[PDB]
């Protein structure tokens, strides 16, 4: 007997243009592909002036490199309430700043660093550095172990 | 692209 409710996950960086709608991009694709059904994926920045903005070129060009979509995805504030059952920062900045944002947050705030075998604690910022392949790679690195994380700790059917 | 909101 599986939970039936639907799980939230949120990617969370500073712009919410770079990497957390890069990393929520290929989390929704890979759950389709996956045929997994009950986990919602969003993402937030914790600096986001501009909101409504689409992804930044660089993301979406690697997201159109390898066809995964990104439809209706723009730039959204982590906002004073704002709250998920999985919350996956990028950096530790990222991390600090949630929590200052908001010191009531109930659901599990990770690094998705932490889900991988890469030595590297923090996903690098590509607003500076544009190395958004190597953004790319964390992120693979990364999702299928994140998924089967929440779908286990949350009982959900796959 | 500032650390401001939440320092």
């Amino acid at each position: 007997a599986y939970f039936q409710g639907m799980v939230d996950v949120a990617f969370v960086c500073l712009g919410n243009i770079c990497r957390s709608p890069m990393a929520e991009a290929i989390m929704r694709q890979r759950l389709k592909d996956r045929n997994i059904h009950d986990i919602k994926v969003h993402s937030r920045g914790t600096g986001s002036w501009n909101l409504g903005e689409p992804p930044h070129e660089g993301t979406q060009k690697i997201l159109n490199k390898h066809n995964i979509p990104f439809d209706g995805m723009i730039s959204e504030l982590f906002e004073a309430t704002d709250d998920f059952d999985y919350i996956v920062a990028m950096d530790q900045s990222n991390v600090d700043n949630i929590k200052s944002i908001n010191p009531n947050l109930k659901g599990q705030l990770f690094k998705l660093l932490e889900f991988s075998n890469m030595e590297e604690s923090d996903v690098p910022d590509p607003y500076y550095t544009n190395n958004f392949e190597g953004v790319y790679d964390m992120v693979l690195s990364s999702c299928d172990n994140l998924i089967d994380y929440i779908v286990k700790d949350a009982n959900l059917k796959g | 692209h500032h650390h401001h909101h939440g320092s």
